[PDB]
């Protein structure tokens, strides 16, 4: 939770704002998580 | 040995000899050759006694089994096919018995004959099968209309087995009439049938 | 690691055959297909988007005739579909032989469910990792979903595969049990658009149906499917703006 | 028993006589010997009733299966060869039936004739098959036209069978004609055909 | 480790087979079912509420007619249920084939039990992770429960599935052998009602029974079901104040 | 740790099958069962305090009829027990079939031992985790124990199940060979009461016995049990005191 | 994937079966083979190139006659392919036996998929580690691809093997449906030229085809080959100047 | 890599099978066998060199007769050879049985690689791990290498065994398609001498040959090897001065 709030804080900074909005948090949940375990792969071929 | 079947408007009526004779030998004077297959299905067998019973039991077992698996009442058309399939597959154990399956179902009324050599044919609203059949077809057809009630049908049914019995020296005086009226499944049994033919005197 | 997904015979501590929820995931990754049950009939819509245009644009098939009154559509391995459908089509034809009766959607469902449960129970042979949709009209419209483990679940409307999740929420709101044939069809086509995140084209959908009054299976032809699509694209676009 | 066939330029018309007679013994009221294999395919049997009924159901069921498979209706030839192989497999069950399998496909109109030792053979003319066949050929062959419709084939198919009936006491009465106009599978049924033979006698 | 649990051919060091011990909990993962016995017959109640709007309100079923005078419930895998009850039904009808006699309530559950015992000893196959409750009247009512091992226990009121813990505590106080058919039926509905934490609706639960007068299986339409559900629901409201 | 308890095909270098010794410990998690042999009959006493109040009085009920002079109790998997007890009935009636001789107990136990050794030798399957007490009067009263392994042992008092260790010690003191039917029957009841740590009543045992003179299985009735219970409780009370 | 790739009985947590995905990689070990369908016939070009000049270039060949109007090419094991295609001759012949009909290319593809699928299910056996190109004319041109799983994909310009990646790229850009038999012939020689990344000569490559006007299989003699390659060479040089 | 060489059923991640590659390593491990084809025949030479002078000079044997004009010679496990060539002989006779025709080197090669592949497919059997160079005259001389994989390849001239690479690099330079019969067998003695790196005597090589002009398999004696043996030696000495 500390990492979400710091990371959300990174979006707010970029966009030049003091306040953290709703969009920034959900963006931080997506950001942090994505870089830790992956999403691509795969569709058939043979699994279709 | 002979068996009859006719389609009533409000029912279906079929009949069996309840005493079967061959030579001077009588096996039983309470021998079943009339089979209750399900609640409003019946089977009447002409041909051999023993093979009748043995085949006939398995067909009961099927009626239940199918009804449970389908969540519905079985059809006549299912079981009509089935007997014949069983009979063709076990021609190493052949059952040399001539069946008549008929009755009432969701599909409606119809009477199928199954040959002792397999195969399921449909008869329009009359059927006879056996030794006494040749005469019997005409006996029924005299008073057969499609709007004949159940009561007149049973009268009518007796007269065909009655026809056979005098010609041959080796038929029974026992008789069972089966009524299938979709409200009862009544088995008239020798006594009740007897007095129908005591109008016919003998 | 686990050793409970080594084989089917091994349950996890969780009281789960871990290897059959993994056969389940096999369905999800493949392309989507939707059955939509109304009282005026049943509708079956299934993928043809697959590949590019180096493939036939009339690549075959997701919409298998099983009988002339029963159809099925699939997700999962279409290897496992090819054999499973061969067995299904034969299983149905056996019923017609030995009873001279069309088999009922539900009774068919039990027999293929029993077939899948044979490989599920045995350890020396892997289960199927394919789901089956069986939609027909036997004498009322009926729709089942057959699970990879041989389980039977009856649906009001269902989809399976990739787009399942999008459909679940969409139909949760709009679908009614009292829909028209026209309505239900157009709507499942709206739903099929959302599933693949694009407009339809009749070359990217194969569509079949079994009607109540016809009692027959018929596959809707690409340009006879085109006016339906044409009224469906409006809605799909409306919902992809947002 | 006797069945007749002729190959028309607009379909295939084949005809059968129901009722199977030993000499004066019949086994039932009527007896199916006309099978609808598909909306363009027919099977007309002369032989035993039971053996034909057994095999016919089978044939129907694998016809449907092959349709789905090729997505492409079975040929007259394919049914004929299927049938030869089914009869030789089951040559350990005593089935003696002579078959006429016919219809319409993409290669034309044809009938292929089957004997119960195997065999399917091309006829694109006249084919007749049974115990009444020799007399039957007298009628058919002369009055053959290969410019004959399916509508003049029915007038002829009656006359051939009618003549066979009057030269065998092992044929019954129950004449059905089947006609395959390439748009349907029409069965005239007993009644209508009876009237065509009334104007071929008194 | 521990287990000694990757096969059934290996006993764990505790004298158990973990494989069978995980399969007994696979019942608890499954849907609840409730059995209750009285002396005017034995009522068997099964939860037909599974899914929500996406699934049909009639999902099959879960309370199968096994014989004419015998029914059984299922809990555990839907998939395993499908095959077990096919065999069970075959065996019940096979007894009449060879004897022409009603199969005993006690003996039919035994021969269901033997099939799974088979699957406990051969390693090539897993045991079924399913429990049937076997309810009927042979000529006095009898209630049994079948276990994933092939273990057989005579019950007089029981729960299985989700409701396993709940209903036992509930029946400690409530249950008695002089309840009437009606008081017992109603007591069965409350007991499922604690299991799920909710008031019941006769439209999403299926109830069957074999009474003693009839000795024939019957099934309760949702229309007949209404008054019972009504009497049941008052007590369920009383539960869910705590 | 070792592959030696991980297969049933592998002897340890200790020259022991640990799988068979964990099948061994499958018996001990079954409820107690005791056998007493007297010169006047042979007596099998078995728990029926098993289960809750939601469980029948006559709930297993271990002392199944095998023949017309042969009963057998069990401890272990109640599943695996039913098949061995069933196989015991067939083997006995086979003896009756092929010779027309009353089933020698000794030979029946031998024939169960060979049947159980098919499952011990083979590794694709597993040997039953049940100990049976084979007892009956063929010509003189006899009592044996047949093991999970399928090994023949002669006993004249023994116990099997969780009560075992207590009862071995009790008979090492008490058991005698100058022993009368009533005394025996009292004595073994004494022993059962130590096992359950609590007083007996005729509703928490079943006792079967096979007389010499009669040469038949008979179950003792609860009313008939009662005097034997009363006499036995005197010693139970003394020995559960210090 | 790490322990879920040691057999074929496994499904992985991805929903993929990694043992089947490793079999697909077996195909890319071998060389490219390419098929084209145009409206006048279907075209099969096999690589026949030798890896040493001590071989004879007539056994690394891919083209096999299967019926008088169905040929097919291969990539994968050589070993597996020869058995796979001796089966496909027998299946095709077996259809002629019972129907008197040469096998539709669509039906033949469906049969041999179903054969390959049984080698995937069994854990006693590995799949066929091959993909095929089945090219035929039934009445009108057809071209289908088998995957090593036994799945079926209809194609219309296609390849398998190593050079597959480049041939896909090639037909993405170049291939249109307005091409003649000659014009499609040249494009498949150009697609083979891209993938080996050098100029061809007609002794390292073999062409078979099926036309619709002749409705037969023919094999292009080396004599008839030179002009197609001579045109191709003109265009293969241009891609070696990119 | 481990676990992709612990089974024959396990395809590796690369598409290679390291088991089968290790069976080819088995073929290189053994003794050498060289096959040479010319237009007048195909001459097959095999190492007859022994470990000791305690072994009988001819060790049974290095060149089998399979048909009347078909021989093969061996490299790899000599164990596997016994059964594999036995099987090969029965097959060459079977074709004479059922067509009354001598089998062709394609079709004998074909049977034997199909038979190989079947035991590569199964995981319950391991394949033969020996390679034979089958030589014979059909309409023309033919020389085939049957690989332990189950692959056939036709050669102009070839080698297998430990000396394989040495004799492939040699024939690349020397081999031409003009070589005489006598100069062919000599050229294969030169090859043979290179592999072992020792000079030849007729007591450490075995030559048979297949003549077109006789159309029969013949076995060359040591006596009738002697001129060829000296001639080849002059050249063998020169290669070991290089």
């Amino acid at each position: 939770i500390k990492a979400i709030c710091t990371e959300a804080g990174m979006f707010a900074i970029r966009e030049e704002r003091a306040k953290v909005t709703m969009l920034d948090f959900t963006k931080a949940i997506e950001k942090v998580l994505k870089k830790t375990t992956p999403i691509p792969d795969l569709k058939g071929v043979m699994f279709v | 040995t002979t068996t009859v079947g006719l389609v009533c408007k409000d029912g279906v009526v079929m009949a069996t000899e309840k005493r079967a004779t061959m030579g001077n030998f009588i096996a039983s004077k309470a021998a079943k050759k009339i089979y209750q297959i399900a609640d409003r299905m019946a089977m009447t067998t002409a041909g051999s006694v023993g093979d009748a019973q043995f085949l006939a039991r398995i067909i009961k077992i099927e009626a239940n089994l199918y009804e449970i698996r389908r969540e519905r009442k079985p059809t006549v058309r299912a079981i009509a096919t089935l007997t014949s399939n069983l009979l063709n597959s076990y021609r190493y154990f052949p059952y040399l018995v001539q069946l008549l399956i008929g009755g009432i179902d969701s599909e409606g009324k119809s009477i199928y004959s199954i040959d002792p050599i397999g195969g399921a044919i449909e008869e329009k609203d009359i059927v006879a099968t056996g030794s006494g059949s040749l005469t019997a077809y005409g006996v029924l057809e005299d008073r057969f209309t499609p709007e004949i009630g159940v009561d007149e049908a049973v009268e009518l049914a007796v007269r065909a087995i009655y026809s056979a019995m005098k010609r041959d020296s080796a038929s029974g005086d026992g008789i069972d009439v089966v009524k299938i009226t979709e409200d009862e499944f009544y088995q008239y049994s020798p006594e009740e049938v007897e007095q129908i033919l005591a109008k016919f005197r003998k | 690691q686990m050793g409970y997904d080594r084989a089917i015979t091994v349950f996890s501590p969780d009281g789960r055959l871990f290897q059959v929820e993994y056969a389940r995931e096999a369905v999800k990754r493949g392309a989507t297909a939707i059955g939509i049950k109304c009282k005026e009939g049943v509708i079956l819509i299934a993928d043809k988007r697959v590949g590019s245009k180096l493939l036939e644009a009339d690549t075959i098939e997701k919409i298998y005739k099983i009988d002339e009154h029963i159809c099925a559509a699939t997700s999962g391995l279409v290897a496992d579909a090819r054999v499973l459908i061969d067995r299904a089509r034969i299983e149905a034809q056996i019923n017609r032989l030995t009873y001279d009766e069309p088999i009922t959607v539900k009774e068919l469902a039990k027999k293929i469910c029993d077939f899948k449960q044979q490989y599920t129970q045995y350890g020396g042979v892997r289960p199927f990792g394919v789901s089956l949709l069986i939609a027909g009209v036997d004498e009322v419209p009926k729709l089942y979903e057959t699970d990879p483990s041989g389980a039977l679940l009856e649906y009001k409307a269902t989809a399976i595969g990739m787009g399942r999740n999008a459909v679940t929420e969409f139909f949760e709101k709009e679908y009614r049990d009292d829909l028209s044939f026209d309505d239900a069809m157009v709507l499942g086509l709206v739903a099929m658009g959302l599933s693949i995140e694009s407009e339809l084209v009749p070359e990217n959908i194969e569509v079949g149906y079994v009607k109540v009054d016809d009692r027959t299976f018929k596959e809707v032809s690409p340009e006879e499917l085109k006016p339906y699509v044409e009224r469906a694209n409006e809605r799909i676009r409306e919902l992809l703006k947002k």
